[PDB]
């Protein structure tokens, strides 16, 4: 029941409306400008046709590493637990595993997200790091910094 | 969640 799509000017505003329900932090236009622009490093989720999740990454060069950073990870809350973010991990997961050039997946989430830091860690994501006051104007501001090496 |  659950299908992954490509993100396109097509469908770019069903995105926008996902990650503003999902996530309490506000994206810029140049964030959805570069979301079309990684190819399938930016999937949306369908659940029976309905567009109900997606996932934004984004290619990373830090600590002398190429890394692969996702910038968002969601799914509307009454379609959770299903396996719609299972499917769109395991995506970027294959890609990391077929392009074989990545040193390892990262991402940020609140020191409060139970769901976030379960979910990842059953995919053998580890808290490498606490970042304080890493959110701006919301609480917790504090986010663990959850890594896969690969 | 990207902190922007
Ligand atoms: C984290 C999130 C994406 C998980 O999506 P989801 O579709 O519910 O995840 P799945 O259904 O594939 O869950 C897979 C496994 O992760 C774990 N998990 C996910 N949510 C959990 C929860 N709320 N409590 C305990 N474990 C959880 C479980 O082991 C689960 O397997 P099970 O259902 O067989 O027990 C979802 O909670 C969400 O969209 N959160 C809001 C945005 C966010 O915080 N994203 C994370 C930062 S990128």
């Amino acid at each position: 029941r659950i299908e992954l799509g490509d993100v396109t000017p097509h469908n770019i505003k069903q995105l926008k409306r996902l990650n503003q329900v999902i996530f309490p932090v506000s994206y810029n236009d140049k964030f959805y400008k570069d979301v079309l622009e990684v190819g399938e490093l930016a999937k949306l989720a369908y659940f029976n046709d309905i567009a109900v999740g997606a996932v934004c990454c984004r290619v990373d060069h830090s600590q002398n590493q190429k890394r692969l950073y996702i910038m968002t990870l969601g799914c509307l809350a009454p379609y959770r637990r299903l396996g719609i973010g299972t499917k769109m991990l395991n995506h970027v997961l294959n890609i990391c595993e077929k392009d074989g050039t990545f040193d390892n997946i990262y991402l940020h989430v609140q020191i409060s997200n139970e769901s976030a830091i379960d979910f990842y860690r059953k995919f053998g994501f580890e808290i490498i790091e606490t970042k304080k006051n890493y959110y701006k104007r919301i609480e917790p501001a504090d986010a663990h910094v959850l890594q896969k090496n690969l | 969640m990207l902190g922007p």
